[PDB]
């Protein structure tokens, strides 16, 4: 409870990892034609946040 | 009573009981079933 923060044609990509209790997020966005499955090509994700949370994650779930 | 003790930068605030032996303690304190926190004798 010790933290709070506030800020098919579209493909969004993310990476989530937790290290030294910091939680790190990276992302990228692009329009696409090959909507079936991940388009073969290359584009690097870049950092968004580095949250100082100190939490013991082993599961996740998406929110629709 | 306010001042107490039991990866890096962890913060395990859980009060859940020690199974200090093989007992299914179920929050019942007793021999081999102990509450994890203690207050300092200040
Ligand atoms: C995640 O929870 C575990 C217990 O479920 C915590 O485990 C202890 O972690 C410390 C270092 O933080 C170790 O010295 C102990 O040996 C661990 N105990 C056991 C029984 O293995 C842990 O602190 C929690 N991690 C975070 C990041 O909060």
């Amino acid at each position: 409870c010790t933290f709070e923060y506030v800020s098919f044609k579209n493909l969004r990509e993310f990476v989530f990892k937790n290290i030294d209790g910091y939680f790190k997020i990276y992302s990228k966005h692009t329009p696409i034609n090959l909507v079936r499955d991940l388009p073969q090509g290359f584009s690097a994700l870049e950092p968004l946040v580095d949250l100082p949370i100190g939490i013991n994650i082993t599961r996740f779930q998406t929110l629709l | 009573y306010n001042y107490r003790y039991r990866k890096p930068f962890e913060r395990d605030i859980s009060t859940e009981i020690y199974q200090a032996g093989s007992k299914p303690c179920n929050g019942v304190e007793g021999f081999n079933c102990y509450f994890p926190l203690q207050s300092y004798g200040f």
